[PDB]
This record gives C-alpha cells, structure tokens and sequence, in this order.
C-alpha cells in the first residue's frame, strides 16, 4: 500500500536517487496541512452513517425503479448489499484521504468492481450516482463541522472529491 | 501453551482448554489416517460457541473445560 | 482493549517482531494527545450529574409520549434505568478519552448492543438523542482539541447506534 | 482540413508533399484570420439565421408544416429548426477547416438513410439550407459572403 | 515437521515464496512442542500479515473470497451464494471472523 | 504458477460473477432520454 | 490486552465509577515520563541481537553442560530453539515496557511456560539464568545510550527489571 | 510499504472499519515526528558522498586483508560495488526517515538479504562495520530527536544483519 | 509422473501389448548405464550451490541492467527470487536426469512458466540465459569430478543438455 | 506412476530439495534389481498365451457351474472377455516387473477395481483363482530372484482382490 | 531420522499401506550400499584425530588473521571449540555413512545452522574450508565407492553452508 510519502520514495528509487529538494518540500507541505487532513478524515468518520443514509434516501428518491420488484435494490437482501457497498466505498475514500494517495482505493476497492457489477446485473450508472451523492454530503461535512478552527480546506475538499470522482468514473 | 496472540479486545484475550473424545459417527468406515480420540483444543472466549457446537455436533464428548488464561 | 499502545503491540507480536520506529512514532501520538483527551475527561467527569439529567429529560421532551402511563418512560424504574444507561455511556466516553482509543466503548457498550436493545425493546433513537443533547452542551464546557476529542467519542457512539 | 486532405494523399502515395500541396497550405493559412472572422459573425447571429431560413422555408413549402407533412406541429417544427441549427454549425466548421471532411462525417454520410427512416423530405432540407445561405450571406462582406457560400452550396449538393 | 511446514507454505500461501526474514519462526517452536495442531497453525498463518498483505491487501472481495477457497479449502467457488454469504460476514464481523 | 501480486496486474479477479450466475433472460432498463416539452394551441 | 491506562479503567469500572482524581494523576505522570519510556523501549529494540547474543555467550560460559551431548542446548537445532526463546522473552518484556503493564508478558508468554519446559526436559533454572543475564545487559543499555538527554531513568529501569524478574520467577 | 499511515489503515480495513480516534491519534504521532525525521534526512542526504567513502574505507581498515589481491576488497569493481551498496543503505535510511517507518528498509533491503549475501559470499560483518562507522560520524551532524531518528534506523539495519 | 520405463509402458499399453523386444533392450541399456547416471545426478547435487552462484555472477556480469534500479534482479528480494528460480530449475533438471525423462520438468516447472514471467515483467531472455549458464557449469561438473572411474559420459551429457535446452526454449 | 525413481523424486520435490545420497541409494536398488525383474518379464511375456488359457480354464474347473447355460462362463463373449481380462492382469504384471514398482497395477487395475467388478457382477474369487493358478505354473518357468519378483506382483494382485 | 528405510516406511504409512515391491527394492539399495559406506566410515573414524587437526590448521592458514590477538582463532578456547566443531561434522558424516542417509546431518547440524552461526559470529567460510581440506586428504585414504560416499556427505555439508 502507498501513501503520499511512499509514492515519492518509489519514484525517487526508480531514479536511483535520494529524494529531490523538490519532492522534500512537497512532503513538508503535506505535514504542514496534516491537522486539517485529520479533521477532514474525522468529518467523514463522524458522519459515516448519515452520509450513507442521506445518499441512499436521495438515490431512491431519484430512481424509484430500484425499489420496485425487478429492481436491483429489491428485496431486503439486495438493499442491504447496496447499503453495504455504499459503506465500503465511503470507507476506502476516507482511507485514501488519510493517506494522501488513491492507491488503497484503486487496488482494494475499484479494481475489478465494474466487471463484478456487470456480471451481477447491478446498474453501474445508479451506483455511480450513489457515489456522487455521498461526495456532496461528505464534503458538506468536511466544510461545516463542530468547533474546528476557522481556515481554508478547499485543497483537501478537492482532493476528497477526486477520490469520489475516481470511484464514480471507474464504476459507471 | 496455547495459540498465543489473540484479538485485541478484552473478550478475545481469554483462552480456555477443552479435552474431548470424538466418537465414530455412523454410516461409514474411515480408512484414512486416524488419530487417537482424546486430544485437546485451546480456544479463545470469542470463538468458543462455534467450536463446542461443532465438537458436540460430530458425536463428540466434551470431557473437560479449563480456565487456562483467565 | 483497543488503545494506540495495544494496537501497535498487537501488530508487532503478530509478526513476531520487536517494536520499531513506526510503532514508537504511533505511541508518541497517543502520549502527545493525552492532555486534550484528559481535559475533556475531567470536564465530562465533574459535569456528569447534570449532563445525564439533561440528556434523560431530552429523551422525554423529544419523545413526549414515552412519559405517559403504559409506556417505557413512565414510573420510577424506567426513568431510573434510563439515567443509569446514559451514565454508562458518559462513563465509557471518559474511559475512551483517558485510554487513548475506543476500546472501552467497543468492549463494554458496542459488542452486543443491538441484540440487547432488540430483546428489551429499547429504541436507539432515544440514545442517539441523549447523545446529540450531550454533544450540544459539551460545546460550552470545552473547546479546541479537548472538544474535538469529546466529539470524536460521542459521534462514535451515535454511529454505533445507527 | 486542407492539411488532412493533402497529407492523406501524400501518405497514400508514400511521399512528401508536392509543391502544389505546400502552396495550398500556405494560401489557406494566410486566409486563417479571415475564415475565423466569417465563422464568428455567423456564430454571433445563429439564432436570427436559423429563424429567417425557417420563415423562408414555410412560405415556400407550407405543406411540410401541413396535416401530412414531416414537420407538422409545434414540436415537429422545433426539431426541424434544431436540424437547421445543426447544419449552420457544421458550415462554420467547414469554413474554418477549408474543406468538408468534418462536415461530411458528421452530417452527410448516412443522411439519406437517416431521413428516409424518419420519412423527412430531403429536398426540402436542401431548401432550408439555401434559406440559411440567403440570411447568413446578408451579414457578410461580398468577398466573405462568397467564401461562405461555397460551403452552403456543398451541403445543398450533398443532399441530392 | 519440515516436510509438513513446506507443504503448508506451498498450499496456504499459494506457491508464492517466503524469504528467510518472513518466516513465522515462533509458531514453529510450539508446533514442534505440540501445543497447537495443523489446523490452528493454518488459522494463525491465514490471519497473519503474510496472508493478509498478499491475498487481501491489494485485491477486491471477489478475488479475496475465491483465494480463500483455493488456499484453505482447496477447491473453487460453487455458486454466487457462497460469495454473497461470505462477504456479508466480512462486512458484518471483519476479516478475523 | 502462483497467486503473486508483483506482476503488472496485481490480483485482478478470476471466475467473475458472470461465471457464477450464468444466462440472463429479460431485462434492460427501458429509460427515456427522449424529450417532451413545448405547448402551443390551435388550427389542427 | 491491558496497558497501564486500561488497567486503571478496569478497576474503576468494577466500582461503577468515573476514574478517581487519585488514578487520573497517576496516569498524568505516566504521560509525563513517556519520552523516557520510549527511549527505554528503544534502547532494547536497538540492541536486541547483542542483548541475546551477550546473554547467550555468558550462559554457556557458565553452564558448559548445555553444549555437551546430553545437554539441552545441543545440537544446532536445540541451540537455535534456545536462542529463539531468549528473543521471544526479550520481545514480550519490551512490549510490557511500552505498555506500563506486565499483562501481555504474563498472558502471551509466561502462562504455561514452566510446564512446557518441564514436559520438554528443558532445565528451567538455566532458562531463568539466561533471563537474568538479558536483564543485566538490557538495563545496561537503558542506562547508557546514544546522545539521549541526561536525566534519571531509575524508575523505568526498576520497572523493566520487574518484568525480567517476573519471567525468571515464573520459569525457574 | 510500512508507515504509521499504512499500518493504521491496514488495521482498519482488516476489521472492515472506518478510521477512528485510536487510528487518527497514531497518525498525529507520525506527522508530529516528521520535522526531526526530515532534518535527519536532509543531513544524511547532503553528507551522503562522504558518509559512503568514510564507511567504505572503514570496512578495509577493520578488515585489512580484504584489500590484498585475490580478495573481495580488491580491484575497481569490488570497491565500486561496495560504495554502491553502502550508498543503497544510506538511501533507504533517508527513505525510512522521510516515510515514517521501516517499510523502505523492509521491502528493498531486509526482504531477501541473507539469501543474497550467502550466495555472493558477502559477510554481514562488513556491512555492520560500515553502519557502525556511519553511526559514529552522524553523532556530530545531528543532535536531539533528529539524531535519535537517524540512530533508530541505522541500528535497525545492524539488527537485520545479526 | 513418468520415468523412461514408465514412458515405455504407456506406449505399449496404447497398443494393447506386452513390451516389444525392441523396447525391452532400450531399457536394458538404461540399466546398463545407470551407475554413470547416478554419478551425473550426483555431480549436480554436489555442486548445486556453486552452479547457481557461478551462473549468477556471470548473468549479472553480462546484464548489468538487472542490478540497477528499474532492473528485475533489484532490490534484495528480487535478487533472492531470481536466485531460487535458478535453484528450482536446476532442481527439476536433476530430477529429469535421474528419471531419464523430461516430464517432471515440463509438468511441474516449465508448464505456464513463460506466461508467469511475462505477467511479472521478468525478462524471459535473461532467464533463458541464466539457464544456459547453469548448463555450461553443470555439464562441466558432470565431465570432471572426484575420483570417478574413467569412461565416456557424452550420451548423458547430451541428455542433460536437452533438459537445460528444453527449459531455455520453453522460457525465452 | 509409482516406481522407485518416481517415489524418491516425489519425496525430494515435496521438500523442495535436490536428490541426496538417501535417494540415490534407493535408485541403485531399483537398477540392481532390474535383471531379475526383467527375466521374470521375458518369461511371463512369451508364455502369456498359455498362462492365460491355463488360468481361464482353471476358473471353469474350480467353478464348474460357470460354464452351464444362463451363467457368466457361457457363450463365446463371456469366455472371450475372460481370457482378455486375465491377459490384462498378466500384462500389467510384466509392466510392474519392468517398471520397478506397482504403479502400472495401481493405476490401471487396482484404482476402481471393486466398483467395476460390483456393477458388472464379477466375483473376485475367479480372478484370485486365475492368479493362484498362474502362480503355480510360474514356479517352473523361473527360479531365484526372478521368481520372487513374479510372486511379489501376483500376490499383490491377489491382495488387491481380497 | 532420514534413512532409505525410514523414508520408504514413512511413504507407506502415509498412504495406509503395507510395504510393497517398490519399497523393498529401495531398501535393497541401502543394504547393498552398506559395504562401501561402512568402509568410508571406518577410515574416517580412525583418521578422525588427524583429519580434525589438519582441517583446523587449514582454517588458520587460509584465514591467517584469525590467529592474531582480538580475533576468533586466538586463545586456547576458540581453537579448542573449533577442533570440537569440525570433529562434530566428521562425526555426523560417519553417522550419515553408517545410517544410509543424511538424517544425522539434517537433524543434528543442518537444522538451525545459520541461526546459530549468525548469533555467534561464525563464518561458514571457515567451515567450508575445513571440509574442502578434509575432502582433499580423504582422496588417498579411500577410493571407488567408499570415496564417492565420503564425498557425497562432505559435499552435502558444504552445500548446507552455502
Ligand atoms: C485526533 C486526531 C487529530 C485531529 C482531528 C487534530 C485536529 C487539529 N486541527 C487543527 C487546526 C485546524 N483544522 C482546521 C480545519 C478546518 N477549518 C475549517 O474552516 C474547515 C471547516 C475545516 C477543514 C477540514 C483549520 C482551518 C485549522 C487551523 C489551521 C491549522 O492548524 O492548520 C489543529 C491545530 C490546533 C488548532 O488550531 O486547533 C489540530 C491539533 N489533531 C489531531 O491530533
Ligand atoms: C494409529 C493406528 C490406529 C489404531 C490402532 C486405531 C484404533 C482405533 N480403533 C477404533 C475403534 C474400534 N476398534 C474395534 C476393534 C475391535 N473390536 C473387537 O471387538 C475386537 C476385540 C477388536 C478387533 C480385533 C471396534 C469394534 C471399534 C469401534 C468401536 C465403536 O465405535 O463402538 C478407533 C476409534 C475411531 C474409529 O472407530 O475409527 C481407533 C482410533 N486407530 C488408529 O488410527
Ligand atoms: C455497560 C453498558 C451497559 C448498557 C448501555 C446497558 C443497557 C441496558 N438497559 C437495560 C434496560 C432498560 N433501559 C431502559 C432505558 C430507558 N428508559 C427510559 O425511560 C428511556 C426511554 C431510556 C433511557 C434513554 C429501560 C426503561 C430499561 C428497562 C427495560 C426492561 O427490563 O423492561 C438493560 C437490561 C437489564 C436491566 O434491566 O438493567 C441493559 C443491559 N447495560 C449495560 O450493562
Ligand atoms: C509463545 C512464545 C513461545 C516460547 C517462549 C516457546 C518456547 C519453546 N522453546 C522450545 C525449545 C527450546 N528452548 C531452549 C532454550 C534454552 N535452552 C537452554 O539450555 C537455556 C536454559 C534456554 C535458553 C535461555 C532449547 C535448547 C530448546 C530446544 C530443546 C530441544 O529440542 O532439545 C520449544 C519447542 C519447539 C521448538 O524447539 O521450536 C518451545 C515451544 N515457544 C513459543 O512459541
Ligand atoms: C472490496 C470491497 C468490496 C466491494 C465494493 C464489493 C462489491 C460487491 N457488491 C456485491 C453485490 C451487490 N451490490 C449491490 C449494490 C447496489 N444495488 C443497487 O441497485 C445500487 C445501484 C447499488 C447500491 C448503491 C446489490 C444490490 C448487490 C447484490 C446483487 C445480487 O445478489 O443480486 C458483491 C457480490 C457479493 C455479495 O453480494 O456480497 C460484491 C463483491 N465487494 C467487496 O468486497
Ligand atoms: C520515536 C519515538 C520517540 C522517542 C524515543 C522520543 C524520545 C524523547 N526523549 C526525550 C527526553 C529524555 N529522554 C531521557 C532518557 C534518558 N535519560 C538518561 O539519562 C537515560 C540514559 C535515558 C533513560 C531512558 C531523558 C532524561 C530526557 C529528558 C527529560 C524528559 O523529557 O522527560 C524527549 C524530549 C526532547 C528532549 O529533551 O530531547 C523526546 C522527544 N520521542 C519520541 O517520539
Ligand atoms: C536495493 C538494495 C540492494 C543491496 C543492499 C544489494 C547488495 C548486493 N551486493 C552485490 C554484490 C557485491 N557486493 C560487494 C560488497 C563489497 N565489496 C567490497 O569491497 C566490500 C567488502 C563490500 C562493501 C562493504 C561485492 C564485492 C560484490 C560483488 C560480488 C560478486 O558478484 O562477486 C549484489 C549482486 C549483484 C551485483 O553483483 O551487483 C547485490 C544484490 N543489491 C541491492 O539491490
Ligand atoms: C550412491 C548412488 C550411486 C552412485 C553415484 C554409483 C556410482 C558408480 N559409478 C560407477 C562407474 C562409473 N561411473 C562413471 C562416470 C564417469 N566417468 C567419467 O569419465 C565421467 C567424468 C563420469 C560421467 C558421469 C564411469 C565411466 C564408470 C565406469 C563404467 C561403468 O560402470 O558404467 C560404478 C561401478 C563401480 C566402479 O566402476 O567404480 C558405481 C557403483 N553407484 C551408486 O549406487
Ligand atoms: C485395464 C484393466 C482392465 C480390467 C481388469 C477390466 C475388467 C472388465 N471386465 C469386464 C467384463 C467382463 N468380465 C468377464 C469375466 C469373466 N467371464 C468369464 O467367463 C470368467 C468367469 C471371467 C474371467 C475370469 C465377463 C463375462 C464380462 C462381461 C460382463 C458383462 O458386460 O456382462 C468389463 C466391462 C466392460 C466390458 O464389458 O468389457 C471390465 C472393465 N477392464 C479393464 O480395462
Ligand atoms: C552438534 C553439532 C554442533 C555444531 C556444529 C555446533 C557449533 C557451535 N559452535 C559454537 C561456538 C564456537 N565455534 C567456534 C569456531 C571456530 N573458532 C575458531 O578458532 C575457528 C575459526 C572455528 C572452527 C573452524 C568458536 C571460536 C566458538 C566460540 C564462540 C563464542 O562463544 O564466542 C557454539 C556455541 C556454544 C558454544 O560456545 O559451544 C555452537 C552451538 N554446536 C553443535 O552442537
């Protein structure tokens, strides 16, 4: 598994080199913003259930076919599987966010996922949408939390978004 | 001793000892490599009911339970 | 019992390995963090009495019907066992604060929660609402990293119940 | 483009570009800014052009917009002007490319089969395009109006 | 015991190689003691980081569940119900259960 | 052969759940990206 | 598994109580001395091999019977087992030292150990001695290391000793 | 690749669990520790050239016979491959410093070490003595927690080779 | 698994026949040369480590890219992986040589091997070369050993070569 | 296919190990033994015709009733398939002699024997009696270690059928 | 303890099977081979004293520096423990010769070798050079199949140490 430092190290090694002063300071900056990062990961963990629930309510509000017989979130067994997948993806997105690298998300979650869903008959476009809704709400929470010091988290909100967007793209 | 490192919860930390005597069930001759039917397993507290369930499920006789960790 | 210390030790042991710089760095986090944690712990400890009575009442104010006869917020024994239960939660929150991890919550409240609540006809909604209220008031007893810690664990209980 | 056309002929005969081919690239690129201005003017008046084409069309063929007509009704007429908007767009592309490659792959190859299926009268689509020539051409200088006009007459030609 | 250990490392770890630093040595002092059996030793290997890094840490749940069937049970998955039962257990109770 | 990850595709899946459930029978989501709207009145 | 905090918590809970101001400050002090503790654990980790080696050289210097035929550290197989056990015990002593509690040592290492050795014919008194030698050298290292800030580590040296002494007592 | 961050994530994932206060406390340790680590890294990085030549020579001064003909410290190619190898070690030490764990050392030097050294007739003693020397000189390039970090990883290599 | 006799038997059975006097004497000759065969297998076993080592030294002498970063025998684990594969192949070649048949080599070692290496990014041409070097040295040893009775081993040296050449061909 | 050679190779492979003096000593046994084995093989090979007709008849002489109508020793096809079957056994005996082990017998006659015989109503007693007779006559075609070898394998078949 | 006899018995037992002609052929190899083995054993046994002193010295002659002060070939105790160790090797070689397999070597010297040598700072190179020398001199004490046997086991130790 990689994190943002480990990634630097792998690229340096492929040159046969000690880390460039370029790369050093990029990593010094990651340490600089790490308290914000911890709050951002904490924002997701602290509202995981609601993020999934709210995404869910809204997914089925839009796509009332999934909860009809014939639909891929019917009966209870399938809805529980769908709720479970929402949690799994939100989980690996939070891991990537602590790590500063998408690899755990791509390697443990996204790799093969689309082909799984197609084999199953699970409508990937609906799954992509559920991921887009989780993103909206998750970032909502990253941006408006309990008595965190006031500052600018937009860099981290972007990065979190790209992890949500990776997952969506990979699946649709 | 036992299996050693367990789960990190306190309810995984307690390992117990079971001496059994498995019996030949029914229905079939075992011609493979057989073992003497006494033995003992050390099982952590978190697992224990599946293990005792499959022990008494296969015609076994639980002879002793011992508190070895706790 | 899950703490930063027990976790790194567990991970070393399971690879048959001495603690190395990775594991000691981790431990320093837990030790550096103790001050904020333990401030939250002391504030939650001395306000316990009122935090509990505040949350108990709020369960009845949000679920008015509970306090009518034939219901589970009626009579001395239900209302007594309620205060006690919220007190258990606050107690384990302080323990988790002091311990440096969710262990006390995981081992004494989370493991088994739903089975128990389901057999005894206890709705999680009450308990979430008790905790949401406790979270509101702890906003003005603490601030900075002690508040973040208090929040971390209160929210952890709310997610355990959803 | 002029580039694509020249090159494809070069590569297919396994050779470098001819003096002729080089000359036309040079004359073409010199007209770049002018061609870009011609596209801008027309892009800037697109909503007006489609409309005046649409009036000119329904006078000349009130039947298309009649009981047994392909464009009969408010939303059968809405789609008809949208198709006129499509072709004006392709005409701006052609003018800036200096040939039809793009215009052709996007909107003439297969157009007979498409419209035959929809039962759209092809020759009245050709009329809608003449109508657009007339409007667009009245918003351009003589020299630029001719240069634009070649591409309008091409589309009119291809629907044939 | 060396012949047994070699067959265990061939089967459970899926013919991938363990280096001399990666050897779980202190389980073998006990397996030579006889305090655990072969089944408990297989369970201890499959919960360790040798199995976890290779077959769990970089794969999806389908690859991981079908690799459990190949390593531990020695056979292939039979239907979709075997996979949809096991992953529900994984999400409910974690990797150790 | 082995189930190693150090190749170019570290643990891509095999026996895909297109194997485990076999044939399919009926459905495609019959969705409408066809469009509807505008209203004028008269003359027909 | 317990650490020094977890131990406090278990005793508090058995009273049905929030931690006593007594217990709180005992734990505040453990946090106070934690940098020293990290150096002490680091002293052992950083010299593990030499601690085992030096203990070993000295054990067999004293007890030349173990390395004769008939002896419990003969032939190579048995010596490797004995060297391995020295490492295992030093390892759980270092874990206890990071934790501030002996429980991991008692529960995962010492529990049953004596009866194992007796079953095996391993002379427990010799094993106890090997543990006493590891203690001498380990503490040596805890007390005289590379450019650590000067101060008093005797409290921690004592506590480390009791873990070595627990193991010895448990085994002999 | 073992870092504090990857370790806590691995432990969460394997229990199917979001990162909680235990795991985030751990991460803070790794981030709080980065300054000392990275100072050690910069000092080891710019002195690399001489640290390597110093240790290479010390291998010959401690094992004089290596530099005689028919031996493995003789001729340009042996002496070249030696400098390179110590340079590999210092490189991975800096990586481990920057990464917040032993991962780079574990994955690129420790995994396989003995098999390789045994096939190629390379004695660990040389490498330990190279590292002991590097440890002597790093005593005056750094101090405080940067030195402790440098030491942690140098010693980690020496234990890997014993 | 087949040996040279077993192979005869399978072909006879496919005719429904007792072994032909043709096949009988071919096998009588294998028994005739079997002491030499045992010395030949013994030559490889007795120098396995050096055969691998010497092949190795020479492989990396030629292909200095493999031991640079980016190279498939870098860092230490990859080199360790490459060094047994050398051992694994030398091992199955010696088995084939005791057996008088290539099947164990083809079935347990060579089958799928090329596709493994390509999946891994392991340069097959380099692996083929390492096998060619093992062959040179192995045969060297088969031909010039410790106080073996003097005679002609060229038939066996050829046969050993074809096993090395099978492996090379199969892999490149 | 089980031979001394395949067995020792299997045992080496399964421990990831080159053939050593233990395994080569074993192989020498198999090679030293080939002469006696192959003499038995040649004698059984050329007498096959009569050994088969002798044993076939003996099955009818020991089980007279088999040759009456409605029975399984009656008509050309039963009596033909019988000769064939004994011929199969002698064939695999010669193969086992030549191969240096029971492999050919194990793989082509023993694996599955009882299931087949039970489905087809073939009594092992016949086959044992065919083999007992073949054993009687092979007493005067061979002697010494070739006879011991022939016996070893005939007896092996008789035990497989009991 | 690995011998031809124990190996074939192990293989029978593990298939729940009586010893058959395959396994007895194997055993005959081990018994036929005993004469050469045991001649090697007797020669190595009576020359032990000098074979050991010859190899001990050769370790110092090939690694001259070992015999200087502060080194591991200096003082009575190192030089005593060395002779002993080579004597252990020759002893187990004779045992392996007599036993008909590598068992005694595998169980008493190979299992654990590297761990021990690594903890005690003993270089295999010495031991290989002791054995290479013993191999040189055993060239003129034996010949034919006794020499081949002696060689087989000496070489087996050298490969165990590489
Ligand atoms: C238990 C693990 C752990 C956490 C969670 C942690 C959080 C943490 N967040 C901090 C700051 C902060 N955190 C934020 C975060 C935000 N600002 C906003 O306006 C957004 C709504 C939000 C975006 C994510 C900001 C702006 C600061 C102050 C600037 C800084 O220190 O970087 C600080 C510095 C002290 C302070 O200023 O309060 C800490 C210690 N430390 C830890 O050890
Ligand atoms: C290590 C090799 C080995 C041995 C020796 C062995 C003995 C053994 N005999 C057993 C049973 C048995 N053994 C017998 C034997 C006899 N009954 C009589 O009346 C006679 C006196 C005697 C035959 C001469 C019987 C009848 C049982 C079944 C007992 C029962 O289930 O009631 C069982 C219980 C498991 C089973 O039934 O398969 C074992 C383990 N198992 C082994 O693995
Ligand atoms: C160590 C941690 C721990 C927890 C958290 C815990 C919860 C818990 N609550 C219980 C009962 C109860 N819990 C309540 C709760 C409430 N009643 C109200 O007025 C409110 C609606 C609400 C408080 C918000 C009630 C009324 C009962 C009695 C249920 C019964 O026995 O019918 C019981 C059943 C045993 C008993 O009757 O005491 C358990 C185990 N037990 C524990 O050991
Ligand atoms: C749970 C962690 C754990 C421990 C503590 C452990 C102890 C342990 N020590 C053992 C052997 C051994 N232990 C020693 C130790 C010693 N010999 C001496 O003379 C000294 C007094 C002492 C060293 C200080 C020796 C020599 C053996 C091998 C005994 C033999 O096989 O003859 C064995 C038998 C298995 C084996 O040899 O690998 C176990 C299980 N095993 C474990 O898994
Ligand atoms: C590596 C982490 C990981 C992921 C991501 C994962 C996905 C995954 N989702 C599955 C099923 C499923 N996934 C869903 C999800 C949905 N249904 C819908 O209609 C929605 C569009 C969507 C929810 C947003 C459903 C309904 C099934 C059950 C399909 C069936 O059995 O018919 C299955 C089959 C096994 C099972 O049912 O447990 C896998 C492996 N498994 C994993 O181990
Ligand atoms: C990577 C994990 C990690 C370690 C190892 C760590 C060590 C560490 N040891 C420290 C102090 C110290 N460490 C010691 C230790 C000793 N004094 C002696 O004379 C004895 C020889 C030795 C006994 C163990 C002392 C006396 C201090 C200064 C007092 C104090 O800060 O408590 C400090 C405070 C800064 C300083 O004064 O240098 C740190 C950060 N911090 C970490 O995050
Ligand atoms: C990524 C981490 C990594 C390490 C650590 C590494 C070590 C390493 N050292 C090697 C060789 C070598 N290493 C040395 C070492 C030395 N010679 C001397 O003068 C001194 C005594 C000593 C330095 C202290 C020598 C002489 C060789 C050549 C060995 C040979 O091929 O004969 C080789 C064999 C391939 C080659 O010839 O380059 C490896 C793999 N390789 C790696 O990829
Ligand atoms: C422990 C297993 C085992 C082995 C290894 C074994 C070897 C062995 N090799 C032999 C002969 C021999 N071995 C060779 C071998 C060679 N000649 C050369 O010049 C080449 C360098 C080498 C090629 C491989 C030759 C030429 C003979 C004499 C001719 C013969 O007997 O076939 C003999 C017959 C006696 C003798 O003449 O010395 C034996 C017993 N016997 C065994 O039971
Ligand atoms: C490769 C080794 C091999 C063996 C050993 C073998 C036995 C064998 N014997 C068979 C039938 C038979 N076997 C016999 C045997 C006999 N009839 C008599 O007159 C005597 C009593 C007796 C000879 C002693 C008979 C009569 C049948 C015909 C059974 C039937 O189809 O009804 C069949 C059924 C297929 C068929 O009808 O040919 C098998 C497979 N097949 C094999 O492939
Ligand atoms: C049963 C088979 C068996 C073997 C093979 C064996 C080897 C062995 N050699 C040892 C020590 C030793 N081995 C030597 C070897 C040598 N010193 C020299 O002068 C030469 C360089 C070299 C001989 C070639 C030395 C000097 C020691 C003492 C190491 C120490 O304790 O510092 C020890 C440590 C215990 C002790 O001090 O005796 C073992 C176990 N032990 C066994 O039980």
């Amino acid at each position: 598994m990689q994190d943002a430092f480990t990634k630097a190290i792998v690229a340096a090694d492929l040159r046969g080199s000690f880390l460039s002063e370029q790369e050093l300071n990029q990593l010094t900056n990651l340490v600089k913003e790490s308290n914000k990062r911890l709050d951002a990961v904490n924002a997701i963990t602290g509202n995981a259930a609601e993020i999934i629930s709210d995404a869910a309510h809204k997914l089925f509000a839009e796509q009332t076919d999934l909860i009809r017989p014939g639909g891929n979130a019917y009966p209870n067994r399938r809805m529980a599987a769908c709720l479970r997948d929402m949690e799994i993806i939100l989980r690996y997105v939070s891991y990537a966010l602590l790590a500063g690298d998408a690899s755990v998300l791509e390697d443990r979650c996204l790799n093969g996922l689309k082909e799984t869903y197609v084999a199953l008959g699970t409508p990937t476009r609906s799954v992509a949408r559920a991921v887009q809704l989780m993103k909206e709400t998750a970032i909502g929470y990253v941006n408006s939390p309990s008595g965190v010091t006031r500052g600018d988290c937009s860099a981290l909100v972007n990065e979190a978004a790209t992890y949500f967007d990776k997952a969506a793209a990979s699946i649709a | 001793m036992y299996n050693n490192v367990t789960a990190n919860t306190e309810w995984g930390r307690k390992v117990f000892k079971i001496t059994v005597a498995q019996f030949p069930d029914a229905d079939g001759l075992d011609t493979d490599n057989l073992s003497q039917s006494n033995y003992f397993v050390t099982v952590p507290l978190a697992r224990l009911l599946p293990e005792m369930q499959l022990i008494k499920n296969k015609g076994g006789k639980v002879l002793s339970v011992e508190p070895v960790v706790s | 019992m899950k703490t930063v210390i027990t976790e790194v030790i567990a991970s070393a042991d399971s690879q048959g390995r001495f603690l190395n710089n990775t594991e000691l760095q981790a431990a320093n986090g837990r030790f550096q963090r103790a001050t904020a944690s333990m401030e939250a712990a002391r504030a939650l400890t001395s306000n316990a009495d009122s935090l509990v009575k505040g949350a108990v009442q709020e369960v009845y104010n949000k679920f008015p019907y509970l306090t009518q006869p034939g219901q589970m917020g009626y009579g001395d024994t239900n209302q007594a066992k309620c205060a006690r239960d919220i007190s258990h939660y606050l107690r384990f929150i302080t323990y988790s604060l002091v311990a440096g991890g969710t262990g006390p919550l995981d081992d004494y409240i989370v493991a088994g929660l739903r089975e128990v609540n389901r057999t005894f006809n206890l709705s999680p909604s009450w308990y979430i609402e008790a905790l949401k209220h406790i979270k509101g008031k702890v906003g003005s007893q603490l601030s900075g990293q002690p508040l973040t810690e208090a929040n971390a664990y209160i929210d952890y209980c709310i997610n355990a119940l959803s | 483009s002029v580039l694509t056309k020249a090159i494809v002929n070069a590569d297919a005969e396994a050779r470098y570009l001819s003096p002729g081919e080089l000359d036309r690239i040079k004359s073409f690129v010199a007209s770049g800014e002018r061609r870009l201005r011609i596209a801008q003017t027309l892009t800037e008046a697109r909503e007006r052009i489609v409309k005046q084409a649409g009036d000119q069309l329904f006078q000349i063929r009130p039947d298309v917009v009649s009981p047994g007509g392909n464009a009969y009704g408010e939303k059968m007429t809405a789609l008809c002007l949208r198709d006129l908007d499509y072709y004006l767009r392709l005409v701006t592309y052609g003018i800036v490319a200096g040939d039809v490659t793009p215009i052709e792959e996007i909107g003439i190859i297969g157009v007979k089969e498409m419209y035959n299926s929809l039962q759209t009268p092809i020759p009245a689509v050709a009329e809608g395009v003449r109508a657009m020539k007339n409007v667009a051409t009245s918003l351009l200088s003589g020299d630029d109006a001719a240069e634009a006009g070649f591409y309008f007459d091409y589309l009119v030609g291809a629907m044939q | 015991l060396q012949g047994v250990l070699r067959a265990v490392y061939r089967q459970v770890l899926g013919n991938t190689y363990v280096m001399e630093s990666e050897r779980p040595t202190q389980a073998e002092s006990l397996l030579r003691n006889g305090s655990i059996s072969v089944r408990e030793f297989v369970r201890r290997i499959a919960k360790s980081d040798l199995y976890k890094e290779r077959f769990f840490n970089k794969a999806s749940n389908n690859r991981f569940i079908e690799l459990n069937f190949k390593h531990l049970l020695g056979r292939a998955p039979y239907n979709h119900g075997e996979i949809q039962e096991h992953f529900g257990l994984y999400h409910k109770a974690g990797y150790d259960v | 052969g082995s189930d190693t990850d150090r190749g170019k595709n570290g643990q891509r899946t095999l026996v895909t759940t297109k194997d485990l459930i076999g044939p399919t029978k009926i459905f495609v989501p019959f969705v409408a990206p066809g469009r509807d709207a505008d209203m004028v009145s008269g003359d027909y």
